[PDB]
RNA sequence: GGAAAACUUAAAAGAACUUUGGAAAAAGAGUGAAAAGAGCUUGAAAGAGUAAUAUGUGAACGGAUAAUUUAUAAGAAAAAU
RNA sequence: AUAAACAUACUUUGAAUCGGCCAAGUCUGGUAAGCAGGACUGGCGAUGCGGGAUGAACCGAACGUCGAGAUAAAGUGCCAAA
RNA sequence: AAAAUGAAGACAUUUUAACGAGUAAGGAAACGAAAUGGCGUAAGGACAACAAAAGUAGUAAAGAUUUAAAGUAAUUUAGAU
């Protein structure tokens, strides 16, 4: 079963000016200007975050799947969410090693448990392999 | 200094690069961009008439001031020079790859100028003396050359 | 083969003087020239059958449509109203419509 | 589908500003127009009247450089042109396509002469005028301004009028043996039974 | 016994936990997705609940232009209603029309004011049996004067017809 | 009165011979785990060059809505009695 | 009579502010001013949205993100929906 | 805001109703039905494979360039080089 994830504004809220001036980046700050145009918020130009942009309490903060997401570190670390595998997925952490994430992968399968990095840091076994 | 890109074929390609070379970059990278994907031998002809001044060089991006002439018809530039200096290294160049492709074993006949680019290098300080007890700067604009020739092949 | 369908003008976008709102399009159908004409086209299906120049590396059709619903006269002259599964694109004002007889009711 | 064929409106007896409208909405909505014979149109005003507006039309013009500046067409065909285009959105490609087609001659040229000619009910200059107001036509308008072709038109009009005169007097010789035809074929025994069938719907 | 969300697995002689039990005694079990049951299959003469309501002007006997689908402007004759689909069991005579024996949703057709009625059409057979028998599936996964030229030509929309003023 | 300037590698093993060039250098060759090649750990932004893609009438950039193209991406179970 | 329990009465601590401007079925000085100064109220400042082509103050109406409808000021020859 | 439930679930509980513009300015932390809720930088004390080898790391850290995902947002997460 999985519910229908609506969101209410799929792009990105761009910073004021950003697009002119490369000082300027693109993480959002609210203009406080006194004669500023967005703040005011004129037409064109009226789109600044506020809270009733929020996506829907029962599928906030979940994945495309359908699942939660959940950090693990080494194979002891499955365990907690091993009796929540319709709910939790895993997620192994960028700095694991090759050699931990075989372990890692090869004990999911065994709880029965979805990993969204089963492709990483995979050998040279792509071509000719 | 690396090369801008690499040969497909190691085998059937030569190179030549300068370093730091003392020509001018804005008159090299208008040479150098008459010169890309012609056979070496119609390059070096054609280098050897912009020295006599029987060939224009088109200073297509660069053209601030620059007088036109009667050459430049046909190569939707108005405006052509004859740098001297910058097609004399550039021959020189040319030269050391071919040399270094006939070591290789290829064949000259068939060489042309797939890759060659021309990028900015550090430049040298001067003092020019002004009015009211000022000094300026009086620098050079040196440039690195990377020269790669292919054969031509059908696809 | 035959014609079953009425040419439709796509007119533009259900608007204001400064303001457009491109979910409801405006149609004029070929014959209706008064609102009271309109009630028999209430709810039957429009496509905007359009053609696209594909290559023959793609197996995408050369020809496609967007299917809507006419759904509401609008003003005293025979325009009316059609929502589309896919709004359909400015590029298109001025082309020509296909209005169905179906689904029908006689 | 797609619209090929092209609407000729004859302008003739017509109103310069109301065909303009009416033609300027349908050219958003992606028909094709050719307004012929666009020197007979007719504008509210006498002459002296018209020339005064003409007169000031003709003012407005960039100081600094008349090249530049605007520019005033006198050829009638160049008058509707100025009068569509005013109706029309600016600066678009909504509106430049909408021009593209449109257009005007003095006369009827020669893909254009033969061609189902149509009026626009709303701008009969029969209708929307009193009859005892003053008019101009767009040709002798466009004369008194300096338009140098008005009598060349005059003359290719009046060898029009006279080629569709003979190709009439002979359309009507066969369309009415034609009829007596029909008459022979009505009135005749074997086509009885088909007969009756139009006759019962009133077509015969 | 195991809880309800502990669905053992077999490991490929890799590394296990002492709790997780040996593959000898963990058995699999297929897959399953399935939830909902399929329709009832009723007696072949009792109507399905799921009956749409035909309007008055579809009798049976009836002329019709289908105005959609495959046979889009062709002409069929009206037999009777399939019970357990509520479509319309039509047949374009295929002598004239070309059209065979089809069912065809009531939404996209015509009812005609000419009527050629005929009884006696014996339609013994023809029903949900006959056209599920004559269907043709996929090879799933794992495996009356000028009555005649009437019928026998298209129905098009002519210059000057507007529909809001046709009446059939 | 009064600055600026830190870093090759584990180890110089700091290319060493050939061809082209007046020479500087370049191309091979070789050392090294890796050129990290002495302007030497990593190597951003501003500024350029090359390649691929796309667009065009007196500014350019942004937003809403679709269309085209590209990319991403959802499945192995299975009916009635 | 009508309304009022997230009513009512507050207590303590403290921020910013006291350059203002506009409208008028108002007034004073001035020939008069988009001038100077006042009484009452509503606004702009602090305020976007729809209309008046454009406009700090005019008219309607004040704003979480959206869908569908009935509307307001005001409009319905084309630009421009009618 | 008011009812109901409440040792731990979890999404800072459940239901119903009203409400949401805004310059200067204010609302420090903690307070289970929480007397506003949070993101980020660096350092100090702890915790981080519960069965005596107990967070990650040469089976590639930090950093840099981009591609995608989560969040209204500050930002975070992951893949590739």
């Amino acid at each position: 079963i999985k519910p229908k994830i609506v969101k209410k504004y799929t792009g990105h809220f761009k910073r004021f000016d950003s697009n002119r001036f490369l000082r300027v980046k693109a993480s959002w700050r609210v203009p406080r200007g006194i004669d500023n145009r967005l703040r005011r918020k004129f037409k064109g130009t009226n789109l600044l975050p506020k809270i009733g942009y929020g996506s829907a309490k029962a599928t906030r903060n979940m994945l495309p799947c359908g699942l939660y997401k959940f950090p693990v570190r080494n194979t002891t670390d499955l365990e907690m969410i091993m009796m929540q595998n319709r709910k939790y997925a895993a997620e192994i952490s960028h700095a694991v090693s090759a050699k931990k994430r075989q372990e890692i992968i090869q004990r999911a399968k065994i709880l029965n448990i979805r990993v969204l990095n089963a492709d990483a840091r995979i050998k040279k076994q792509e071509v000719a392999q | 200094v690396k090369y801008c890109a690499k040969p497909v074929n190691v085998a059937k390609a030569a190179q030549a690069r300068g370093d730091n070379l003392k020509v001018h970059f804005k008159n090299t990278y208008e040479t150098a961009d008459a010169i890309r994907g012609m056979k070496v031998a119609r390059a070096q002809e054609f280098l050897k008439n912009v020295i006599i001044k029987k060939e224009i060089v088109p200073f297509r991006k660069h053209n601030g001031g620059v007088g036109r002439k009667a050459q430049c018809k046909g190569l939707n530039c108005a405006f052509g020079r004859w740098p001297v200096k910058s097609a004399q290294f550039i021959l020189k160049l040319l030269k050391n790859a071919v040399d270094n492709a006939k070591a290789k074993g290829l064949n000259t006949a068939l060489l042309t100028v797939s890759h060659i680019a021309v990028q900015e290098a550090r430049s040298s300080r001067r003092r020019l003396y002004r009015a009211h007890g000022s000094i300026n700067s009086f620098s050079s604009s040196p440039c690195h050359i990377e020269l790669i020739l292919t054969e031509k092949e059908k696809k | 083969k035959c014609r079953l369908h009425v040419n439709a003008v796509f007119m533009g976008f259900q608007r204001a003087q400064r303001n457009q709102y491109p979910n409801v399009a405006l149609l004029q159908i070929s014959g209706v020239n008064t609102k009271e004409d309109t009630p028999f086209y209430i709810g039957k299906r429009v496509a905007y059958v359009y053609k696209v120049n594909v290559k023959k590396g793609s197996n995408k059709p050369a020809i496609r449509a967007i299917f809507g619903k006419i759904v509401a006269p609008h003003g005293n002259h025979g325009v009316v109203k059609a929502r589309f599964l896919h709004n359909l694109p400015p590029k298109a004002m001025g082309q020509n419509l296909k209005v169905f007889l179906y689904p029908s009711n006689i | 589908s797609t619209n090929n064929k092209v609407t000729v409106i004859d302008c003739h007896g017509h109103v310069l500003g109301r065909v303009a409208s009416v033609v300027a909405k349908h050219l958003l909505l992606g028909q094709k127009f050719v307004l012929v014979r666009c020197e007979d149109l007719q504008v509210c005003g006498t002459l002296k009247m018209r020339l005064v507006q003409w007169e000031l039309y003709q003012r407005k013009r960039v100081n600094t450089n008349p090249t530049r500046g605007a520019f005033h067409h006198r050829s009638p065909a160049d008058m509707v042109r100025k009068a569509v285009r005013g109706m029309l959105p600016k600066n678009n490609y909504r509106g430049k396509l909408a021009l593209k087609n449109l257009k005007c001659f003095e006369g009827c040229p020669a893909p254009y002469d033969k061609m189902k000619k149509s009026s626009i009910p709303e701008a009969a200059a029969i209708y929307s005028f009193n009859p005892t107001r003053k008019r101009t036509l767009l040709g002798e308008l466009g004369t008194a301004v300096g338009w140098k072709y008005a009598d060349v038109v005059a003359k290719n009009e009046a060898e029009r009028k006279e080629r569709a005169a003979k190709w009439y007097a002979a359309k009507q010789l066969k369309q009415k043996a034609v009829a007596e035809a029909k008459e022979k074929i009505l009135a005749d025994e074997k086509y009885k039974a088909k007969v009756a069938i139009l006759k019962k719907f009133g077509y015969a | 016994s195991a809880p309800q969300w502990f669905v053992p697995v077999k490991a490929g002689d890799a590394k296990v936990p002492a709790y997780y039990p040996t593959d000898d005694m963990i058995q699999e079990q297929k897959k399953k997705l399935r939830t909902r049951k399929g329709a009832k299959i009723t007696a072949l003469d009792k109507p399905a609940w799921n009956l749409e309501k035909l309007r008055k002007s579809i009798v049976p006997g009836a002329i019709l232009i289908i105005v959609a689908g495959k046979y889009a402007g062709k002409k069929v004759v009206f037999l009777k209603q399939c019970i357990k689909s509520g479509a319309l069991i039509v047949t374009g005579p295929f002598k004239i029309n070309g059209v065979p024996l089809m069912r065809i949703n009531q939404r996209y057709v015509i009812a005609t004011s000419q009527k050629v009625d005929v009884s006696k059409v014996d339609t013994t057979g023809v029903d949900v049996k006959f056209f599920k028998k004559i269907a043709i599936k996929k090879a799933a996964f794992g495996k009356v004067p000028y009555l005649k030229e009437y019928m026998a030509s298209y129905f098009t929309l002519k210059n000057g017809d507007h529909p809001h003023l046709l009446k059939f």
